């Protein structure tokens, strides 16, 4: 069973950097093909028989390799390269994992706001707070919630947006659920943003026993 | 110029069948080799079939296990996949592609048709407005939100305003959430401009066919 594997899974790079990534076999192979992929749209062929661009694919690309170990390679990166590339070779059933492309910029502090569950949620007895944090860099970024001053770990749902196509950050979601009789048995709620920009964390609050 | 059109795709209870097709425009349909290429939720990308421009020759990927038939009709310019006791490991994005030659990179794809295998049934989503209310903030600008919450399968359009309101949005994926999808979207404007001028969102669920409106309205505290 001949498999691939690629290395690396995720990598950032400014535009104007030299990029490679490589594709490894279990055993010797030739004639690779790479494929890149947004999010959203199907995979396109842009490499094939190892090192043949296909059409559309600017000059600063290279495939190259032989044996167990493939390589693409781009020149002075730019922005439009990001993507996920993947690769693939006529005997595997399963292509590499692909390699990750993604834009690094200059680190952003996220904007951060909280909304308590709304009436028309608590009618139907769930309890959701919602708390955005909007446009930040990099895409580590710590949430932590306090509800009447005790940390609460349970009921949390995070989820990232992928990287933003015109100016690179990030934003994520940070969501916790609660039962209507849960969440109305407390009243401090409060959502920090713990990001590389600052040692302070971002702070936002509310008192349910308010409006 | 070339186009590879898929359909067929949807959700499916486990042990099910389906037949997906793949229209081809544009090229001697009958000269190509054509496969089917599926890609995972963790989006893995798997061979599961390749036939020869003839329909003579035929290859299917390990797990596929004599559950899946490709052919072709090529005076129809269509390919075909039929999927037959399927399992959850079968849900994917199915991609129609075309051979460029004896190596056998992909030169065309398709735009994919999901499968979904599950027991779960279509269900509608729940829409709710975000104001800030006892959260109120004081700034230049002012973030509202919308909670989609409770639908299946995916996916759901969010817009604001129509789709008026276009920069200052973020739309995050759906996660599962009691075994049914939730996101929220947010939209940012000129803290002046709200509540005085109206700020809406608009759900659309094509597989529940629903449509709905929230007014974001400050609460009443
Ligand atoms: C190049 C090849 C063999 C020679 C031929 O006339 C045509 C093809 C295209 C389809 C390929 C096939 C294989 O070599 C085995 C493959 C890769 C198959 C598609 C899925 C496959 O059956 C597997 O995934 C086997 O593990």
């Amino acid at each position: 069973d001949i498999e691939l594997t690629q290395s690396p899974a995720v990598m950032s790079a400014f535009p104007g950097e030299e990029v490679t990534m490589t594709c490894s076999a279990s055993s010797s192979i030739n004639y690779m093909h790479w494929y890149q992929q947004k999010p959203g749209t199907s995979p396109k062929r842009w490499i094939y028989d190892t090192s043949k661009l296909a059409s559309g694919v600017p000059a600063r690309f290279s495939g190259s390799g032989s044996g167990t170990s493939y390589s693409l390679t781009i020149s002075s990166m730019e922005a439009e390269d990001a993507a996920t590339y993947y690769c693939h070779q006529r005997s595997i059933f399963t292509f590499g994992s692909g390699t990750k492309l993604e834009i690094k910029r200059a680190d952003a502090a996220p904007t951060v706001s909280i909304f308590p569950p709304s009436s028309e949620q608590l009618t139907s007895g769930g309890a959701s707070v919602v708390c955005f944090l909007n446009n930040f860099y990099p895409k580590d970024i710590n949430v932590k919630w306090k509800i009447d001053g005790s940390e609460r770990q349970n009921g949390v749902l995070n989820s990232w947006t992928d990287q933003d196509s015109k100016d690179s950050t990030y934003s994520m979601s940070s969501t916790l659920t609660l039962t209507k009789d849960e969440y109305e048995r407390h009243n401090s709620y409060t959502c920090e943003a713990t990001h590389k920009t600052s040692t302070s964390p971002i702070v936002k609050s509310f008192n349910r026993n308010e409006c | 110029e070339v186009q590879l059109v898929e359909s067929g795709g949807g959700l499916v209870k486990p042990g099910g069948s389906l037949k997906l097709s793949c229209a081809a425009s544009g090229f001697a349909f009958g000269n190509y080799d054509m496969s089917w290429v599926r890609q995972t939720p963790e989006k893995r990308l798997e061979w599961v079939a390749f036939i020869g421009s003839g329909g003579g020759r035929i290859y299917y990927g390990d797990t596929m296990k004599g559950r899946f038939t490709i052919s072709r009709d090529n005076a129809k310019n269509t390919l075909y996949l039929q999927m037959s006791s399927l399992k959850s490991e079968d849900t994917a994005m199915y991609y129609c592609t075309r051979h460029y030659n004896y190596y056998y990179s992909m030169d065309y794809w398709g735009q994919g048709t999901s499968v979904i295998v599950s027991s779960a049934k279509t269900t509608p989503p729940s829409v709710y407005p975000l104001a800030p209310g006892s959260a109120a903030q004081t700034n230049s600008m002012v973030t509202l939100g919308c909670l989609v919450k409770g639908y299946f399968p995916e996916p759901v359009t969010v817009t604001w305003n129509s789709g008026s309101l276009s920069s200052g949005v973020h739309t995050f994926p759906a996660v599962l959430q009691s075994d049914l999808y939730t996101l929220s979207s947010s939209v940012t404007v000129p803290s002046s401009t709200w509540p005085s001028e109206t700020v809406t969102c608009n759900v659309a669920h094509p597989a529940s066919s629903t449509k709905v409106d929230k007014k974001i309205v400050p609460r009443d505290c």
